RNA sequence: GCCCGGAUAGCUCAGUCGGUAGAGCAGGGGAUUGAAAAUCCCCGUGUCCUUGGUUCGAUUCCGAGUCCGGGCACCA
RNA sequence: AAUUGAAGAGUUUGAUCAUGGCUCAGAUUGAACGCUGGCGGCAGGCCUAACACAUGCAAGUCGAACGGUAACAGGAAGAAGCUUGCUUCUUUGCUGACGAGUGGCGGACGGGUGAGUAAUGUCUGGGAAACUGCCUGAUGGAGGGGGAUAACUACUGGAAACGGUAGCUAAUACCGCAUAACGUCGCAAGACCAAAGAGGGGGACCUUCGGGCCUCUUGCCAUCGGAUGUGCCCAGAUGGGAUUAGCUAGUAGGUGGGGUAACGGCUCACCUAGGCGACGAUCCCUAGCUGGUCUGAGAGGAUGACCAGCCACACUGGAACUGAGACACGGUCCAGACUCCUACGGGAGGCAGCAGUGGGGAAUAUUGCACAAUGGGCGCAAGCCUGAUGCAGCCAUGCCGCGUGUAUGAAGAAGGCCUUCGGGUUGUAAAGUACUUUCAGCGGGGAGGAAGGGAGUAAAGUUAAUACCUUUGCUCAUUGACGUUACCCGCAGAAGAAGCACCGGCUAACUCCGUGCCAGCAGCCGCGGUAAUACGGAGGGUGCAAGCGUUAAUCGGAAUUACUGGG
């Protein structure tokens, strides 16, 4: 699992960006993203329709840098479940355990999210939990495990937190090293750039 | 094959023999009966079975016979007798 | 048996029953060391005895194992088994052989008995079924076959046409 | 296990009677056409198993050792 | 609140629309191979040879049915040994319990395999002519005798296997007689059949002082049912073949005897000449069936390995036996083949039980651990057996999860690479600086799976009884294969951890050089003849990720078998 390839490479790829390199060199640029992703990337191939889709899958996942079998797993998991199952399956990445902590913003990334879940700093209504893909709750109380609270990381991570957005639907503590998942996140929600229809009509085929 | 649980064959042959017997006396005993029968006169045929009777049913309470036979045989073989005695 | 023997390290008990006989070998089928029983694959080491189970003789054990260098290491006796999947082969080999060598026996050279006398006295004989074995099993150039068979050397005629091959 | 013989240019394969390793295969190229076909012209081509000794000549004597096909010693 | 699900592309032509095949994009697997490989949990794991098999173990238990005691340990004796009263040794079942035996229960379960079987099978739903150990409800019984037999003596056959002869003895083994009814036969009247005790404790009396007797417990016998399992019957469903069209004489039906637990051509005798068949008889090939599994939006198609029912088979063919039940996987007997013993006269053997071995194959593992948990067999119970089972080993084999780091880092390093030779690029990538510390690692701590059972005691039922005993509390000593357990703790340290395919169209993604119809690639179209984005290599990328590809097979797309849904 995970990625760990040059992290902002892929924000070179997709034309957007992945927010991996988080405020401090800040804005990106310095990288010179998608000018070439790899070598004759001055390129603007026509990219087939199937393309398209491909690559805004592609996309979704490197955001949360989900691999394409879990990832797929989550899709089934959003099929099943009521609601136009395109925005169900957002409303299945953003339960991400990690991605909340980088919501709550103790992280700075999703790859930091990880490794602070890895190293069960972050335990969750009375217990540690290391599963970074642990579905989060609603109403589910979670904060970092003091033993290995307090680690400068979290510190200006939170500092961090200031400059990024601050998501409405958690309830963030900040304070006392804590945040609290709400009500599941609604579509009208994050980013809204990506269509994730595109995603769903990706596994028609 | 060998085993301590094998006797139970040799022990079976201790029964056949005793158990193979007594079958043929029932049987003999209702040959009497036939053959009276055969011989078609009632009254020694009516006795044949008077006697065949005790050792019959006694053989289906030892367990030898399931008990529904040996009615068999003696509702079939009264039939029989009241057929010609 | 309590006897003792020398070993290759490493070699399978499998080569072992040769090292006692081939044959033995050949019908040799199990192997309990330490009165424990092993596969064929168990190397032997420590100079422990091994016991040894065999059957009759038809065999081709480790010779259906000869090609990925598992199994009966070495190559000894595990030549001298390709051996006995040879000398079936041979036979039948030998039958076809003789089939072909009456071919060219009578093709060119002609009379196949003569072609023995263009036998008896040219590769080995030995036996005369040395010379009707080989025929099958390619062990004899495939050509000189005919070589041998046009042992016949006139010359002076072939000048007049070497005379005329220098034109 | 004893022991025994067969081991060739890139192929098939001459010679391997102690004496300057070459014949057929295609081949690659030449001349032809955009290429072939058709067709003309040319031959390129090695450590004789690799290697030591008796040899002026060893690829034809005698070994290692391997190889390949044998006969037998090989039953605990 | 109990499905929301359905994409197309290439390919015939100078070109087009048709039609229309081939092929492709997914999912799928008991997979195999190649490459590569770190951990965890969960499942999976011989599909071919239902081929052969060394060893081990895979089914035993009850002394509370019994005569006994070969053994293990206590008691009765004496001599002796000698720590002279301190121990060692010699006879008997007396006890504790216990080899062999008699005997009851089990061995028909559980486990395996899918050969056979296209229907004596299964599924479905029906039906009546049945039976059914252990268990349970009810009704009663349970008296009185006898003949044995192994054991075990003694002699004896044989290499062995396995016996033989003559005597010794018991019982819940066995067999009479009595006794039986809402049992059987019978219209009835009538006839007839049942068995067994064992153990515990105990006041009085009885005392042949071996016990009677009393109470408790459980066993035993007949009948009645209940539950359960098993047998049977019919309809419908249950592969392919018509270049298989007729088949059939116990065949179809009847009557009568016989037959089994029961119906019945189940079987015989005689009588009738029918019976099945185009809504496929019969014959031929193939197959274990279903619950389900796979695919599909569905309807369908494919399949039926794991888990589960059912059925069939247990070296091959055959027959019975005991028994409630088998025509019996580790029972018998016969024959056959094949291994093996053999003193050759004559015997022994059956892993398709778990492991395992050889073999076959592309291919599928340990000759492990504990009966601790569940269940099963025996037994009052304690217990004993348990390759069912609970586990652990093995293998990326599939599912899932996690880790191989994180942040920052412009000199846009070097080096490789391409260049329109300016530069772009590789590439924040690395280094560097700074932080965390999953699993690894070592070291600490530490569950749950455990319920019971035992010992004790108290109470209640109990009866003659504060006995035994049943039940119910309560106390105490205990029961863990997994097992350096799950999980939690600490320590150290970026430390130990990333590969595989493709990169012409299909189809995500490029260049450079190498080669020149050669070498080569290919699923289809097709690439390659000097400037290959396709071949080989380098670079860069693309996809997926401890996996990636190929082959394998199935549905898909295929509305190219079309009911849905074509002509």
């Amino acid at each position: 699992a995970r990625y760990l390839g040059p992290k902002l490479k892929l924000s070179r790829r997709e034309g957007t960006d992945l927010f991996l390199k988080s405020g401090v060199r800040a804005i990106d640029t310095k990288c010179k993203i998608e000018q070439a992703p790899g070598q004759h990337g001055a390129r603007k191939p026509r990219l087939s329709d199937y393309g398209v889709q491909l690559r805004e899958k592609q996309k979704v996942r490197r955001i949360y840098g989900v691999l394409e079998r879990q990832f797929r797993n989550y899709y089934k998991e959003a099929a099943r479940l009521k609601g136009n199952t395109g925005e169900n399956l957002l409303a299945l990445l953003e339960g991400r355990l990690d991605n909340v902590v980088y919501r709550m913003g103790f992280g700075a990334t999703r790859a930091e999210a990880r490794q602070l879940v890895s190293h069960k700093a972050i335990m969750v209504n009375g217990r540690v939990v290391n599963i970074a893909s642990y579905q989060v709750s609603p109403n589910d109380v979670v904060s970092i495990r003091e033993k290995a609270k307090k680690q400068s990381r979290v510190k200006a991570a939170l500092e961090l937190a200031e400059q990024r957005e601050k998501p409405t639907w958690l309830e963030v503590d900040a304070g006392k090293m804590e945040g609290t998942f709400k009500r599941k996140p609604e579509r009208s929600d994050l980013s809204a750039d990506i269509n994730e229809h595109l995603i769903v009509e990706l596994y028609s085929k | 094959n060998i085993k301590s649980a094998k006797k139970r064959a040799i022990q079976s042959e201790k029964a056949r023999k005793h158990n193979a017997s007594r079958r043929s006396m029932m049987r003999t005993f209702i040959k009497k009966v036939y053959a009276a029968i055969e011989a078609g006169d009632k009254a020694a045929a009516q006795k044949a079975f008077n006697e065949m009777q005790p050792i019959v049913d006694r053989q289906a309470a030892k367990g030898l016979i399931h008990k529904n036979k040996a009615a068999r045989h003696k509702a079939n073989l009264t039939a029989q007798i009241n057929k010609l005695a | 048996k309590g006897d003792v023997v020398d070993l290759p390290a490493g070699s399978t008990p499998l080569d072992f029953a040769y090292h006692i006989h081939s044959d033995v070998g050949h019908r040799c089928i199990g192997a309990k060391i330490g009165g424990r029983i092993v596969p064929f694959t168990y190397q032997l080491q420590m100079g422990d005895q091994i016991e040894i189970i065999t059957q009759k003789q038809p065999n081709p054990s480790r010779d259906w194992l000869n090609p990925n260098l598992g199994y009966v290491t070495t190559s000894r006796g595990r030549s001298k088994i390709h051996a006995w999947f040879r000398k079936q082969d041979r036979d039948k080999n030998i039958l076809a052989g003789r089939q072909i060598l009456d071919d060219e026996l009578e093709h060119l050279g002609i009379s196949l008995k003569e072609a023995e006398k263009h036998l008896l006295p040219r590769y080995n004989f030995n036996d005369v079924d040395e010379l009707l074995a080989a025929i099958g099993g390619g062990d004899i150039r495939l050509n000189q076959m005919v070589n041998f068979l046009q042992s016949q050397f006139n010359k002076p005629s072939a000048e007049e046409q070497d005379a005329a091959a220098l034109k």
